[PDB]
Formats: C-alpha cells, structure tokens, sequence
RNA sequence: UAGCUAGUAGGUGGGGUAACGGCUCACCUAGGCGACGAUCCCUAGCUGGUCUGAGAGGAUGACCAGCCACACUGGAACUGA
RNA sequence: CCCGCAGAAGAAGCACCGGCUAACUCCGUGCCAGCAGCCGCGGUAAUACGGAGGGUGCAAGCGUUAAUCGGAAUUACUGGGCGUAAAGCGCACGCAGGCGGUUUGUUAAGUCAGAUGUGAAAUCCCCGGGCUCAACCUGGGAACUGCAUCUGAUACUGGCAAG
C-alpha cells in the first residue's frame, strides 16, 4: 500500500528491473517557487511486463539488489 | 563604584538639580549653576541632535547613582516587559532599594543611604538586605533595622522627608520608621520634567 | 494577456482611474467575476455588466472621490511561476487591515475577512486598496 | 504650536569672472504637534540671513497629515528625487527612530513614536520631502467606508 | 538495564537532581528515555518541592526498571499512598 | 533579477580579501627583525619615519612601523608584531607593539601610555 | 574537473551474515551513473544549537547534550551478547 | 550564614576631546619630531604632533590587535539595477526547461482545513518560584516554520475527457 508512484519506466534494458524517474514538486527554500524534480529508482519486475514510454506505480521493499529496493505494482499508462 | 567624586562639579554638566547632595541649601551660588561646570562655563556647549540623548543620559543616570553598563541591562529588560518601554524603565529605576529607602525619609542623600543599606543598617520585609540593586517590589515590609533605629543619619533625614513632595504611590510613617511601597510610581506622580524621549533612542541605535 | 489573463485585469482598472477614465473593459471570465464580486460587494466598483453568451465582456465601473480615484493601490501577487499560498496563521492583511486581498479559498474566492471569518487559507490574489 | 528646527546648513558656491562666490544654504521644516508639516529651503551670503528665509518659506505653504494617536497607522512610504523612504508605526514606548532629516522632520510633525528607514541617497534636501510624500498618502482608518460602501 | 535513576542538574553547591528512566551504561545525565519527576533538596517549606510522577514510575517497572535506592526512597518519602 | 534566473546560479558573497596576510587568525605573532631602517612618507607628507623588516615565527617575514619617539630596536632584537597598516608607508600593514619582548616602550610619555610602553609615571 | 563505471548494473543458482543484498562465486544479459552535475580537485566531523540581525538572511559548530569516527603508524583476527 | 572587635581605615585605574563623535586652552616643535579608522594633520602663532591645566567617556577594568554578522537594499525571495553612471548576446531558428485564451465534467497531486504520530532534553521566550539581589538555579506552558499519515474542501494550479 505504502503510497507508490506513477513513475516513468525510462529504462528496461535490464532484466526483472527497470530504472524509473519519478517527477516531483517543491517550493524553493528561499526564493519560493514550485520546481519539478526527479527520483530515478531501480524497480523490480520478475515478469518484466512494463515497457518504456509507459507509466507505472512503484513500491519500496526488501533490498532486492544493490540499489534495487522497489518492485512493480501496476501499469497505469503505457503505449508510445 | 558610583563616581565617588565631586557631586556639584557633576551637577553643573547638567544644571537642573540631580538631587544627590541636599538636605541643606545647594543651588544659587555655593555650586555655580552652569557658571563654570569645568573651565569653559562661558563657551556655550552647543550640543547636537545626539548631544541631547547623551547629555540626558547622565541625568536619569547619575541622579540615581548608577554605572553605564548596569544601566543598559536595566533598559534592555525595560523593553522586554510588555507595555510602553519608555516609562517601563523609570519604574525599575524606582523600585531600586536605593531611591526607595531614600524616598522614605531615610538618609539625606541617596549616597548617604547607599551606605546604610550596604552596612546592614537597613532592613526590609522582615529579613535584612544590604544590596542596593535589589528590585524592591511593592507591598514589602520595609523598615530600618531596629538594631540602630536611633543613630543619627535617618534621624536628621526623616525630618526633611516632610518637605519632600509626599509620595502617593506609597505610604511611609516616620513613626516607627517603617513604610510600604503602595504601588508603581505612575510617571506623572514622579515629580520630574526629565525628557525620556531620548533614553529610548540613544539605546535603540 | 498573451500569457497571464488576470494580470491585465488588475492593470486595466489601475490604468483607467490613473487618467480619470470612465470604465475600462476586458473579456469576462468566471475567475474574473469571482474577483469582481469582491469589488462591488466590497465597496470598490459601481457594478459590472455582461455581453456575449459565448464572447463575454467584463465591465468594471471605476470610481473616484474628492479629487482622486477610489481603487488607487492595486497589485497582483500570486502570479504564474511564483504562485503564493499561505495558511490561516499566515493569511494576509493588506495595508494594516485597512486594505483587502482577494483570496481564492476552497470555499469560493472572497475578501481577506471571510478568510479568517471562515477559518481557512487560499490562493492570495491582489492587494486592493 | 509652530515648531521649527534646522535640518542642515551647507555652504554651496559658484565661480565667476573675477573670482568665485558663495551662498550658504539652509534647510528647515515646520509643523504643529497636531499633525501639520511644511518644509522649506533657502540660501544667502550668511548662515543666519539664509536660515531665516528657509524657515519663513517653510512656515508658509504647508500640508497636514491624518496623524493618529501619536505614531502612524498603515505602511507609509514616500519617495522623491534620488531617495526612497519607509516609515512604520512604532507602538507607544518606542520613541522616534530615524536618522538624519527623516528624524527632525517628525519630532515636530506630531509623530512621537515611529521607526523608519531610507534606501536611496542620504541627500537631506531630498530625503525630507521624501518623508512628507509618505504622509501625503497617510489616509485615516475612517472615511474609507464612505468612498466605498453604500 | 533500563531504570529510574537520579541525574544531577543543579548549580554547584546547590544541586538539583532529576530522576529519569534511562539505560544502565548511560552517562551522568545524557542519553535518557523520559524524565519522570524530580527532587529539589532545599527546605523553607514551599508547599511542595519534590514531585515524582508516581504513576509514571510503575509504567516502566512493569518490565525491568531497576529503580535505584534514593529514587526508590522518593516513592516512600513522598505520599506514595496519598 | 528573475527567480528562475537565480535557481540556476543563486547570488553569491564576494570573498573579502584579508588586508592582513601574516595574520592566520593570530591577533599577533613574535618576530626576529631582519633589519631596521628609516624610510620616507608617501607624497603629501615628509619626514623620515622609522620602519623595520621583522621575520615572523611562521616565516612570513614582513615589515612593521615603530610608533612613538625613539626606540632601542637593534637588529637581532626580537619583537611582537601587532598589525594595523599605515598611509605614508606603502606595504607596511603591521606595527610593532612597544614595551614587549625586546622592544622598549616610549620614554617620558605621560599620556595614552597604554600604547607604546610606559607603566605609570612615578606615582 | 564532462564525461564516469566489469564484480560494473541486473538475472539466475552455489556459498555466506544475526538477517536483505554481487555480500561473495560461477555463468548469462550489456547494463548502471551523469548538466536536477556524475567522476575528479580543495576543504570539513553532523545536529540540537551558538553569534549577529527588525525579519529573511549571513557567520559558526569550543565548554552542555544526542549521533559518528579515532586510540603510536599500517594490517589482522581471537574471546565474547 | 549570624554576633562582636578596633578603625576611613587596606582597596583606582584606562582611553579620548580637528569632523564623523560626548568633550578646549596654554605652551615646545616647525613637512623635523611624530600622528593617522577615513578625510587627512605638521613647512614659527597646531583644539589634529609632545607635555601640562581642564574636560569627556568607561570602570576593576580601559585601550590596541585578531575574528563573524550589522550598517551594506553593497548578490537585493523579503529587497536592487542594465538609453548615457558597471550592465541587452551582432541577429535569427529552435530541443530541453519555464510560462499558458476559454467553458464544462472529472481527479484531488500543488494548495487550504481539522486529527494524529513525530520534530530528545537542555538554550530561547511567557508567566512563576530558589539563592539577601544579580549572575546563576529551577516549574509549567508556548514554541520546534518541519516530516509523514488519516479524513475532508475544490476557488485557483496541475492531470484526464469533451469541446
Ligand atoms: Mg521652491
Ligand atoms: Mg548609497
Ligand atoms: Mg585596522
Ligand atoms: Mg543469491
Ligand atoms: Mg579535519
Ligand atoms: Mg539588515
Ligand atoms: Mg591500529
Ligand atoms: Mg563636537
Ligand atoms: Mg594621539
Ligand atoms: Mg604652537
Ligand atoms: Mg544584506
Ligand atoms: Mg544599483
Ligand atoms: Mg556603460
Ligand atoms: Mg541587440
Ligand atoms: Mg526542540
Ligand atoms: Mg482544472
């Protein structure tokens, strides 16, 4: 359940894993202005049924691999 | 210390009697009210917009016999306590066991009183007190030590206590030589034309 | 304008009264009126008419007193790429309460007063005064 | 209760054919405890002969302010020439907090307790009126509902 | 070995201890879970002057709060049953 | 400027140059005195003032001034650098504290004795 | 300093830890990181907090307290919770 | 800590006074001696060097140096400028990035509201106690912009659908 995130499966050239850059917002701690950010994670997909250009929610969990601590939960959007 | 030097020579650098040495004559000759505060009495000391707050300083200051630092600590806090920081300052300068004890007939000159308190010869609200810079809150049971009620100082002093514009913010019966600070000396009743619209600036830089 | 609308609105009025103009005009929009109410119903304008069921038109009838204008101190704030948001303990208070700041709270847009009165924050807008 | 206090007295000069001359300049303002203010400015070949002209022109041609109890009310801010000034309402107790001109031009303008500061140049003959400019906009809390309400 | 011991926090000569539930191998008065009452060694009869939060005491002893002597004495010294 | 124009490269403080290199937080350092001389002032002034090139403990050899009338400062005579520059003397960004280590304080100076070096006149 | 990285990024099975994991090994895929600034160079123990300041902000991390690291230098394991 | 015992007795110094800056005179010197934070002082009548007289300011301390912030809105979100004072690329196209006319529906991420954990204690601050006061010690509360979570709000912003 956690919270997940409809990140972007920017990468998939891996096996059972996919690099995903999550978009994020935040006010500047000084000038104050909503700015976009990124959260590139190494998700896990045993069946590898995600795909690039797609959109999916990622959830954190047991440290699967050195950097990979998240797994695929669902594929909201996809296609290209 | 507290100047410990010539009182008149210091009163000249101000003019308006700063109390201190009294209980007799003073003023009009025997002092030289702004006649020669030093040597250039003639040469007009045309102060600046700054000279005021600064010259004012010595008055609300030396008149009570205090140092330069001890004063700041007072003023700084004189702002913390909610309310008009201005007068809120004179109050503390009043509750001081110095002027308090003094303003009740005891001792001719505040300094003459500072000695009494310092020498255990003073008592307040039961327990004895020998520290001048003691914030004497109202309602206290002030009174000279019965271990010296009849000495001389307080005697030849309590006499002029009458001439001293009878304080209202308090009630002191020269009788058994006791008194109690009724309530805060509301600026007005504080018989003084002194200007405080500077004390708040010179220390607000 | 060719980017931010509301920005022009607040201007149009401040400009008009600047030169004792009758009443400037601009293409009406839902948000434009929500900010308009807080003008006529908040003492700042006579009233606003409409024109065009598809191509509307706002009509802020400016005002002036003795020998000067009424709404003589208006400015935008939560402009794009700089939008401002604040909580109840942060709510504005235009010119020491003497002025007003349109605030788009979750419960419709309304003057600074209705903000605290209703107890809530909202997208601060201009500083009418 | 017309209060009058000097602001500044520079010398100012000018060169000419034979040699060069001078015309001392005097800056002064005027006002009453109530809340009126009326500055001025004059000059002459002597400190006094000029100081008087300045005041006279000052005591004349003046404007009033909606001065409150003793301080101000809303955020006052008047500008003029090369100088920006800001004045804030200092609650009772905090005496007049100002530097040069902006100071003297207030202890007579009625305002007793207020803390303000400038931004631009410190030029006196410019900072003075710069303060008045603020007063110029200092409207009162009342009357507003009149211009707007009904 | 958590327990409710005493920790000196008063000025020199005029000590003002502070009972708190902390670890056994903990420093003088550093690392600590939660301060349960105190104890002011003076006098002059000022109504009170040495609370203790009795109810909090038990909250931990349930496990293994090795409440030291002095502190344990506090429970008694103060109206534990009143 | 523009908010975003900053987000790229926010404003920055201009690192002030410590007009006192042979400082290193040290309010003063000992010396060695490589040599002492008598140079001339800038341009608007005259008179040959007294200066000295003392070598600091950190090998930061520099030159200092010798305030006050007269001085016993010889050559190998060690001194304690004070700091503070001068005007007529170019480069000289330090002064020798009189009445300390080897350098003796002024002579017969019955005024502002704290400077230089003169412990009470005679009481 | 504009490129950087093979146990490198991930996957299988052995092995291993108190326990997840290239932690390690064999094999397989050829990834992974980077201008939202990697890699490299200089510097620095981190925080509560401290100083200054109207505030925002700037400077700082001594003594008190929490955390981390270090114990002649480099290296290693033994006992044991 | 309290009592008593002689006896003013044993207990003042430092800096500054040309302008910023409170506080002036007289001598000696003569671009020499030297002063100097800045502007600048001195080449026979120095309030600026040195001494004295005096005064001004601090106080068991005073002054000099070193160091941070302040002033400095002088890196400026608050809170700045770019015709000539420093400052518009020689000019276009355009990726990323930033920004987005208008109406409705939907979403509820930005945002607003309330609840909850949590943001150690101690500094700080409000009130109030304990040292004769104060320094200091100490009770309670506030506060800890924060982080996340739960449930709501839907005006604006963002997403989707329809234009
Ligand atoms: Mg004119
Ligand atoms: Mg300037
Ligand atoms: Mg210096
Ligand atoms: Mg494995
Ligand atoms: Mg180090
Ligand atoms: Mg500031
Ligand atoms: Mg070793
Ligand atoms: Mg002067
Ligand atoms: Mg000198
Ligand atoms: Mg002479
Ligand atoms: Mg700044
Ligand atoms: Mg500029
Ligand atoms: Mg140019
Ligand atoms: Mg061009
Ligand atoms: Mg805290
Ligand atoms: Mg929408």
């Amino acid at each position: 359940k956690i919270r997940t995130l409809q990140g972007r499966v920017v990468s998939d050239k891996m096996e059972k894993s996919i690099v995903v850059a999550i978009e994020r917002f935040v006010k500047h701690p000084i000038y104050g202005k909503f700015i976009k950010r990124t959260t590139k994670l190494h998700v896990h997909d045993e069946n590898n049924e995600c795909g690039i250009g797609d959109v999916v929610e990622i959830r954190e969990c047991r440290p699967l691999s050195k950097t990979k601590s998240w797994t695929l939960v669902r594929v909201v959007e996809k296609a290209v | 210390a507290r100047y410990l030097g010539p009182k008149l020579k210091l009163s000249r650098r101000e003019g308006t009697d700063l109390f201190l040495k009294s209980g007799v004559r003073a003023i009009d000759t025997k002092c030289k009210i702004e006649q020669a505060p030093g040597q250039h009495g003639a040469r007009k000391p045309r102060l600046s917009d700054y000279g005021v707050q600064l010259r004012e300083k010595q008055k609300v200051r030396r008149i009570y016999g205090v140092l330069e630092r001890q004063f700041r600590n007072y003023y700084k806090e004189a702002a913390r306590l909610k309310g008009n920081t201005g007068e809120n300052l004179l109050a503390l300068l009043e509750g001081r066991l110095d002027n308090v004890v003094y303003r009740m007939g005891f001792g001719a000159t505040r300094a003459e009183a500072r000695q009494l308190v310092s020498h255990k010869a003073i008592m307040v609200n039961g327990r004895v007190v020998n520290i001048a810079s003691y914030q004497v809150s109202p309602n206290d049971v002030v009174s000279i030590r019965e271990k010296a009620k009849k000495q001389s100082r307080v005697k030849a002093a309590l006499e002029l206590a009458e001439q001293r514009e009878k304080p209202t913010w308090l009630e002191v019966d020269a009788g058994k030589m006791e008194g109690t600070f009724k309530r805060k000396p509301e600026r007005s009743d504080l018989s003084a034309d002194i200007n405080e619209h500077l004390i708040v600036e010179l220390y607000s830089k | 304008s060719m980017q931010d609308p509301i920005a022009d609105m607040l201007t149009r009025i401040r400009n008009g009264q600047a030169a004792n103009k009758a009443a400037v005009t601009m293409p009406s929009s839902k948000l434009k009126v929500a900010i308009a109410n807080v003008l006529k119903e908040e003492g700042f304008i006579e009233d606003f008419k409409v024109e065009g069921d598809t191509k509307p038109e706002l009509e802020l009838t400016l005002k002036y007193f003795q020998g000067k204008a009424v709404v003589e101190s208006i400015q935008r704030v939560s402009r794009p790429g700089l939008r401002i948001y604040k909580r109840k303990d942060e709510l504005p208070k235009v010119m020491a309460g003497l002025g007003i700041a349109v605030v788009s709270t979750s419960k419709g847009v309304m003057t600074d007063r209705a903000a605290r009165q209703a107890g809530l924050g909202g997208e601060i807008i201009c500083y009418v005064a | 209760e017309l209060q009058e206090k000097l602001i500044a007295v520079n010398r100012v000069s000018k060169t000419v054919k034979g040699g060069r001359i001078f015309s001392f300049t005097a800056l002064t303002v005027v006002g009453d405890g109530n809340g009126r203010v009326g500055f001025g400015y004059g000059k002459a070949r002597e400190v006094p002969a000029a100081i008087q002209k300045a005041m006279e022109k000052a005591r004349r041609n003046m404007i009033n302010v909606a001065l409150n109890n003793g301080t101000l009310q809303h955020p006052v801010k008047g500008v003029h020439t090369g100088s920006r000034v800001f004045m804030q309402p200092a609650s009772e107790g905090t005496g007049i907090i100002a530097g040069g001109a902006m100071r003297a031009v207030l202890e007579v303008a009625g305002v007793h307790n207020v803390l303000a500061k400038a931004y631009g140049s410190t030029n006196p003959i410019n900072v003075v009126r710069a303060t008045i400019d603020g007063l110029e906009n200092m409207n009162s809390p009342e009357m507003v509902a009149a211009k707007r309400g009904k | 070995m958590v327990t409710i011991r005493l920790a000196r926090h008063g000025a020199k000569k005029r000590p003002f201890y502070q009972v708190v539930v902390a670890d056994s191998r903990n420093a003088r008065n550093g690392r600590f879970i939660e301060r349960v009452g105190f104890f002011n060694p003076i006098a002059s009869e000022k109504e009170e002057g040495t609370r203790l939060d009795l109810d909090r005491i038990a909250h931990w002893v349930g496990q293994g709060a090795t409440i030291s002597d002095r502190v344990a004495a506090l429970i008694k010294e103060v109206n534990k049953a009143a | 400027a523009t908010v975003n124009q900053l987000v790229r490269k926010p404003r920055a403080r201009k690192v002030a140059k410590s007009n006192v290199p042979a400082l290193e937080a040290c309010p003063q350092k000992r010396g060695v005195c490589t040599r002492v001389y008598t140079t001339t002032p800038k341009k608007p002034n005259s008179a040959l003032r007294k200066v000295c090139r003392v070598r600091l403990t950190n090998g930061f050899e520099v030159t200092s001034y010798i305030g006050g009338e007269g001085h016993n400062l010889q050559e190998h005579s060690v001194i304690l650098i004070r700091g503070g520059r001068v005007k007529d003397l170019p480069g000289v960004r330090y002064h020798t504290v009189r009445g300390a280590l080897d350098c003796s304080g002024v002579k017969d100076r019955k005024q502002a004795r704290s400077k230089y070096g003169v412990k009470r006149p005679k009481a």
